[PDB]
């Protein structure tokens, strides 16, 4: 067949269209992803047919799927569908804008060529009554306040169209524009940042002009006015306007004033507020729905000075001498700037530009060019050598940090970065019985190997050794080998002697001990394990206990001041299939028989509606501090994030507010998979939040898709993984769009962008040198003095009791009960399976 | 005596009977590049301040008499990236006439004082027997 | 070209140089007492400098090979840290390509007397009793 | 399921069969690729059934698809279909030879198992009336002229069959062949190079024998005649024939003469000319259709000496002591030889062997063994250590060079090599807003990263920095970092000041400046940008302007002596969907509204039938010198080649001939994506043509598929990427055949085979050492003194005017008008989507 890569991909794209076709023929209302596959598929077939033109398919594409055939979110999610295909006259791109352009679509034509029977309308469910919606504050904003202004007559005396951008130095225009160049000096158009005024030939326009800001230095254009704006450089600019024949007619009468903050001043320009949000993303006071949950983030603070937003594009703000600076010291140009980002982070929900330099977050604030804009500090300069990532309209969060990882297969890893995870902490050596049960890389040899193995992968990694020992001898050795933490697991024995010996070691080496307690209470009940801690810091894995631990009351640990507790994600939150799923899962993992009395007894003592109900609550209480995966050993690598928000959505709806928005809850939760996993494992100075000085491990989200599928993953300053469409296409957006590794994932780059975490003792010996690692290696620290109070926004310490028969959990005297949710957001709307 | 010989002066080669006459000088009298306390090569004076950092010379050899097959001259020599970047009048274009953009003494420029000395190319010996490593030390 | 450059005192030119610059960095030079308050106190002798330590020698120099060897990346094969370049433009040279040394006399040599004649002229030269650049300079 | 890789692939192969099934049920005539998927798919199902044998499926496979069900090219393209499947008795290979063995096929049976309704014949279109056809000159060729000859009786007195190859030393035969060994001395069979005479036991044959050539030294076989042929070694050979019992009966009467060039001489052997082309590919005077275009390449020169062709195989020419030399100095053996290649290259369309040594093209000419063949120079020796790539019947061209690349995703890269591209030049850092708009890698840090990132990929790479600056400060820095060129883009500001400052830098560093001009004429019209050049060399990207630049007349630049101009590929050539596609594409990339007067005004001023029509012509004129992609930023990485030939096919058909063949046009065009991109960027000594001394970046084509899908990509002397079938199969050709990376793409090999291009200043600092790059690094040079006259075969300099209202283009007084083509070759026949 001589298949090229594009041909192979489109075959997959087709197979997705056909699956979506089968579902539609069954009268299922399609989700976003289904609608897209279906439409691109038909477009390619119509092209194969050879009967229809691009312009035709542009209309036909709008009349395939109608409101009736799609889920309630779809008409807002599907802005359009793009695909390219081989027409009789070669490859051409078809964009279908607003494909749900009607009520009934055209079923026959949506199935045509599939040989699937065409369903009738009544087979489809009836329409129900907007993910990531921006709720705008009512009103307008005056742009560019506090600035000298002028209105001038401008004429295009040229024979071709001339168009001028919002930030272009007006005196520097095409010499065929005639106006009062002397009045134009130091001015630019007073229009929304990033747009333009178009002059057709012969046209006369009355333009509002406003003074440039900052230092007021003019650079670029035609070099008419090179220099700081002052009476002496004005005179020179006028000389050059005369000499060089730049169009100039004095306008002695021109109206002059400034941009006052009052109503009906003819010099000012206002932007409708809903329109501002749409151009530049939301600002102070606006609210953003997280995905299709019920959660709303309100912008708490904006660094923008209205009118000077950093927007990059033809005619736009980020251009030589305008928003892009020219002349500052070259060493301080930002490497990358993320423009107009909403940042959601434990420390605050805000609007800011983000500056990246040397793989680190260099600054957060108002970025641009100090020569032409007010409010630009020296660490926020967009320069010639600065790359732009456009965050307008998007949310930025830190990279998630999964701290319960089983290295069972390399694919867990791609599934993790693709969901928005950039750090993994756990143990393992591949798909062995030991690694499938425990987060343990047991041998020094295997430490070396897993660090070498993962050396090119663009994620930070930590590996943990087997902590189960009643003597310190081999524990010393695994930490010296490079383990950054030890796991105590019942499957290797988690007895009080092992627990003591392991924590005594942790005190010596400053590493975190993660524990999965003795479910069998073989050696002691939970009291006895808590006693064995002896007041020492310990991270308790899946503290609720479905995933393992003292039956039925391990959950009590969420009330011990020296315990840092996490949940794994499959029990998050309590929904209608939870209990059934987990019992079987338990039966399968433990090789138990549904027909043996005690097998069923162990199982019912492990999987407990009362405790899982209690976990939803303590999670919302801030009594459990971290959410993690348990990847492929009872948990799901790609769902650390979605399950966190799913939990938060269900509690919003069940409980009282936490402090006219959801900020407090939003922040409390985001900290569960960002900052708290980094604090507990001892590397919070490097990662875990969007703060200056840390790695630029940053995830870009569309609000409509937030907490389900991110757009882009930036690893240490460089895009590592992202949604990408047809590599042959004229743009990156045509189908099939899927999460793909980017340039940060190839060759040597993954290593250059990431950290491997080890113990200080291993770094003392330079295991980075011994192991021939190209990834940066650093030591974990500051972990033996943590208490629950060091967990950001999740420091609650209830007195917990658990009834040994009813399993009922009581926290601070209150009986914890919660309902079984029938559905969750961030699921049916997003996934193809 | 201060800056080494200039056009028209002659220099006895060692204790031979050979005299080398300065054929051409790039110096503009009074702006010679001399480094030291109170001397010329200081911030904002002979040492430039504000040119693009990438074009500062790595090292300048000042006031050299060059003897080469191609000419016997007096010149400053600029070195950049291990290479000879330029030969001429060096210093600070903000304060001195005649300084081209490839001869800037900047903050990040080291100084080797050639005043009164001769510079020549390193010699190339093309009949070597590698009998012992010590030949090498004796050569350099 | 490489800044392979030798500094001379005119009083010592052709006998003993001051300083050898290799690729823009001082490789070898006269150096006195390492413990002293200045570099000039005794014993002053030629010693390797920072350009001759560790990895520097390699960063400052060229190993020359044939183009064929370079086509195979013998620099990579051999693990060399010194820059490697190919030689070239050698098969079309004649005596006329030698700068200032392109003379081509008709030479005859008498097989018994050994007398050499160049362009008709018998070549005879006296036996010098002394040379410069020797007794004034060397301790042995 | 425990799926092995082969099982996974065949699932894809199946999905392709079924898609082809759906299309057939709609009454679409299938192309090549569809026919193949369909047939292999059914063969695998029939095997699953377990009812039919290999021999059956060999017949059944011929009776599925008939002439009626396929496109006009298919019966010549599909020589056969191979697949392997698990029969009841294990895996077996089925080859279907000439699958279109009839007129109607058997629809029911071609769909059987698909549960698709079987269409009737009249649903299919009516048959229309051969891609890569060889047009043979009429006549015969006498082999081996000018050589001593003899006819001898030969008898096989052995009890088993003996067969002798064309080049075997006849005296060295099996001792059971009886003949006059003394007459046989120094002789070999006078038959076509590469075949044989078979002697069944007891058989008597009258064989034509001809003298060996070159030095006439015998080596190998039985060592009977070891040595140079002379009266003294004859005597020794006869001694050894007697001693060792090699069959010998004197034939005192044998006819002796030589191979005279006249008619009816009984010693000579002629080869029918059509047959010669089929065995060894075309020779001087023959013509080859490029793919399914209307273009014909005529062989201008052949190095072959008829009768001594280098063909490798059992019994063939390339064997020890015959065509493979034995005894030459081992250092001069070729590493690889490409045998019997048609080379199409700007410098000539010829027939030659190609010798590779040390990753470089070592020689072009008549290759072989100087001991036995005339005309073999010392740099053309096929030796023991020489690999063979068989080019007989195939076309070889240089690797394409794409010099307008946006590094948006790593997949662009695989799509490029798989289409026949081996060098990429452009800018970017991944899927960011800046890289999606411009070919800019802006930060030094990102240079380091992209060079490290792409270090293992088997392509040469060049990265370009952001040239948009009114000061040189940061430009110095990006070039020192390793940029090999700078891009001026309007999106970063392409003002006259930036243009001047950028070109002044280019003069210092000897790098090329690529420009996308100010579309908005914000600062100046085209005149003003041309003035800002100030006579300095500059590469103008998409010079026509749809892709960007001064509206509506950027095209004027194709008439400036210091401008090197390129086109991007999506506007190539003007076809019926072109304008509709581009307007929308423009609307999408610029976020414009179809319903706003000035949005639609900008768009209509950018996308122009008159200028795109003019581009077809100036392209054919040799007034635009290069064709490039604009990969994923208005252009298509895998179509640089096809779009070049598509343009050439349309002009052939519209305009006058250019100088009884299409050689002049063919050469003019091939230079657009080979030699001219390397000249303009400054690395033409390394790549860009099939000439001695350059890298062996070479692409092997089947003429039937030329300019659509190549067979094989050789990177620096080693196969890097190629069509490959089922990795489990007994041969490499069974389905699914698709373009796959080869051994030149794995581990360390990509780096060993390729170049990363930087500026001389960056190499002066050894960025190759600093960046830890395993790829060879070299500097670009010889770029600041280029004029349009340095563009090979594309040096035309028309006086151009453009009407500012009608957009009509005039070149040298002639109004440029061209028709809108409805179709293009190298599309429907080749692609599955
Ligand atoms: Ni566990
Ligand atoms: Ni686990
Ligand atoms: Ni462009
Ligand atoms: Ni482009």
């Amino acid at each position: 067949m001589k298949l090229s890569p594009r041909e192979i991909e489109k075959l997959g794209l087709h197979n997705a269209g056909y699956l979506a076709q089968k579902r539609l023929a069954r009268g299922l209302r399609l989700n976003y992803t289904e609608a897209v596959a279906l439409i691109a598929t038909q477009i390619m077939e119509f092209v194969r047919d050879g009967d229809k033109t691009v312009a035709q398919l542009m209309s036909i594409g709008r009349e395939l799927l109608g409101r009736r055939q799609v889920l309630p979110a779809v008409p807002k999610l599907v802005e359009s569908v793009q695909v390219e295909a081989t027409f009789p006259d070669g490859t051409e791109l078809v964009t279908i804008h607003d494909p749900i352009a009607c009520e009934n679509g055209n079923l026959e034509l949506a199935l045509l060529g599939s040989f699937l029977p065409v369903p009738s309308l009544d087979k489809f469910t009836a329409n129900d009554e907007i993910p990531g919606e921006i709720i705008v504050v009512g009103g307008n904003l005056v742009l560019n306040d506090g600035r000298k202004a002028v209105i001038l007559k401008v004429v295009n005396n040229g024979d071709r169209p001339v168009q001028v951008g919002s930030h272009y130095h007006f005196i520097e225009l095409n010499p065929y524009l005639t106006f009062d160049r002397r009045k134009a000096y130091g001015m630019r158009l007073n229009i929304a940042a990033g747009n333009a005024s178009r002059f057709e030939p012969g046209e006369m326009k009355e333009v509002l002009l406003v003074s440039i800001g900052g230092n007021k230095v003019i650079r670029g254009g035609n070099a008419i006015a090179d220099g700081p704006v002052n009476a002496s450089n004005c005179i020179a600019a006028m000389q050059a306007v005369i000499t060089r024949g730049f169009g100039h007619v004095e306008e002695a009468n021109a109206a002059e004033g400034q941009t006052g903050e009052d109503a009906s001043c003819p010099f000012t320009t206002v932007i409708s507020r809903e329109e501002y949000a749409n151009k530049y993303g939301p600002t102070t006071g606006d609210k953003i729905r997280l995905g299709d949950t019920a959660l709303f983030a309100e912008i708490e603070k904006d660094f923008a000075i209205y009118g000077d937003e950093c927007t990059f594009g033809g005619g736009k703000v980020i251009r030589d001498g305008m928003g892009q600076s020219c002349g500052h010291p070259p060493a301080l140009s930002l490497d990358t700037v993320i423009t107009n980002a909403v940042i959601i982070d434990y420390s605050g929900i805000i609007k800011a530009d983000i500056g990246i330099k040397d793989g680190l977050i260099h600054s957060i604030g108002k970025s641009g060019n100090p020569d032409v804009m007010d409010g630009v500090f020296q660490n926020m300069t967009t320069g010639v050598n600065t790359e732009v990532i456009a965050g307008e309209g998007l949310i930025v969060t830190a990279g998630a940090i999964d701290c319960h990882v089983h290295y069972i297969c390399p694919q867990l890893v791609y599934e993790a970065v693709t969901s928005g995870i950039t750090t993994l902490v756990g143990g393992g050596t591949g798909p062995t019985a030991g690694t499938r049960a425990t987060t343990c890389t047991p041998a020094p040899i295997q430490m070396k190997l897993m660090l070498q193995s993962t050396d090119d992968l663009p994620l930070n990694f930590g590996f943990t050794g087997k902590g189960n020992c009643a003597k310190p001898d081999e524990l010393h050795e695994i930490i010296k080998a490079g383990a950054m933490g030890l796991k105590l697991h019942e499957d290797w024995g988690t007895t009080p002697a092992a627990i003591d010996s392991c924590l005594t070691i942790a005190e010596q080496y400053d590493i975190q001990v993660n524990i999965h307690t003795d479910t069998l209470n073989e050696s002691g009940f939970v009291e006895h394990t808590i006693a064995a801690f002896k007041g020492r810091t310990i991270h308790t894995y899946h503290s609720e206990g479905a995933g393992g631990g003292h039956a039925p009351d391990i959950i009590k640990v969420c009330g011990e001041k020296n315990v840092l507790p996490s949940s794994t994600n499959p029990t998050r939150p309590l929904t209608s299939n939870t209990i059934d799923e987990h019992v079987d899962m338990l039966m399968v993992c433990h090789h138990l028989d549904a027909n043996i009395a005690e097998d069923v007894a162990f199982s019912a003592s492990r999987i407990r509606e009362a405790t899982i109900a209690a976990e939803d609550i303590l999670h919302d209480m801030g009594a459990i501090s971290i959410i993690s995966s348990d990847s492929q050993a009872m948990g799901r690598i790609g769902e650390v994030i979605s399950r966190t928000w799913q939990t938060a959505d269900k509690m919003k709806s069940a409980r009282g507010p936490l402090q006219a928005n959801d900020n407090f809850r939003i922040k409390r939760y985001v900290a569960k998979y960002t900052i708290n996993p980094a604090i507990a494992n001892g590397f919070s100075q490097y990662v875990g939040s969007v703060e200056v000085g840390k790695l630029a491990d940053l995830v870009m989200w569309k609000p409509s898709f937030f907490g389900a599928k991110p757009e882009m993953v930036i690893k240490g300053g460089e895009v590592a993984y992202a949604n990408m469409g047809d590599p042959n296409a004229s743009i990156p957006t045509p189908e099939p769009v899927k999460m793909r590794p980017m340039y940060g994932a190839l060759g040597k780059a993954g290593g250059a962008l990431s950290i491997a975490f080890v113990s200080k003792a291993a770094l003392d010996q330079r295991v980075k040198v011994l192991y021939g690692l190209n990834k940066r290696v650093e030591a974990v620290s500051n972990v033996r003095k943590l208490t629950k109070l060091d967990m950001k926004l999740n420091d609650a310490l209830p007195a917990i009791t658990v009834d040994p028969d009813s399993y009922t959990v009581t926290a601070d005297g209150v009986v914890l009960t919660c309902f079984v949710a029938t559905t969750v957001p961030l699921s049916r709307n997003y996934f193809i399976f | 005596n201060k800056y080494g010989p200039t056009t028209g002066d002659k220099i006895r080669l060692g204790d031979t009977a050979l005299f080398a006459e300065i054929e051409k000088d790039f110096a503009i009298y009074g702006d010679e590049c001399t480094f030291g306390g109170g001397k010329v090569i200081r911030d904002g004076m002979g040492q430039s301040c504000g040119h693009p950092p990438a074009l500062s010379l790595d090292t300048v050899i000042t006031n050299a008499v060059i003897i080469d097959y191609s000419g016997i001259i007096k010149a400053d020599i600029g070195i950049k990236d291990g290479l000879i970047h330029s030969i001429g009048k060096s210093g600070n274009p903000d304060v001195m006439d005649g300084v081209f953009q490839n001869m800037t003494t900047g903050v990040n420029t080291e100084v080797i004082a050639g005043e009164g000395l001769i510079v020549t190319a390193g010699a190339i010996d093309c009949h070597v027997h590698y009998i012992c490593p010590q030949l090498v030390y004796e050569a350099v | 070209k490489l800044a392979d450059l030798v500094m001379w005192k005119p009083s010592f030119f052709g006998a003993k140089p001051e300083m050898v610059i290799k690729g823009g960095e001082v490789a070898y030079a006269n150096m006195g007492d390492p413990n002293a308050s200045i570099p000039t106190p005794e014993p002053v002798k030629m010693r390797p400098m920072y350009g001759a330590l560790g990895k520097a020698g390699g960063a400052l120099s060229i190993a020359f090979v044939s183009k064929a060897a370079l086509d195979q990346r013998v620099k990579v094969l051999y693990g060399l840290n010194k820059r490697v370049e190919a030689v070239s433009n050698v098969r079309k040279l004649t005596k006329l390509d030698m700068k200032l040394n392109d003379a081509l006399p008709a030479i005859t040599v008498d097989p018994d007397s050994y007398t050499v004649t160049a362009d008709g002229v018998v070549l005879t030269c006296f036996v010098a009793t002394t040379v410069p650049l020797s007794r004034n300079y060397f301790i042995f």
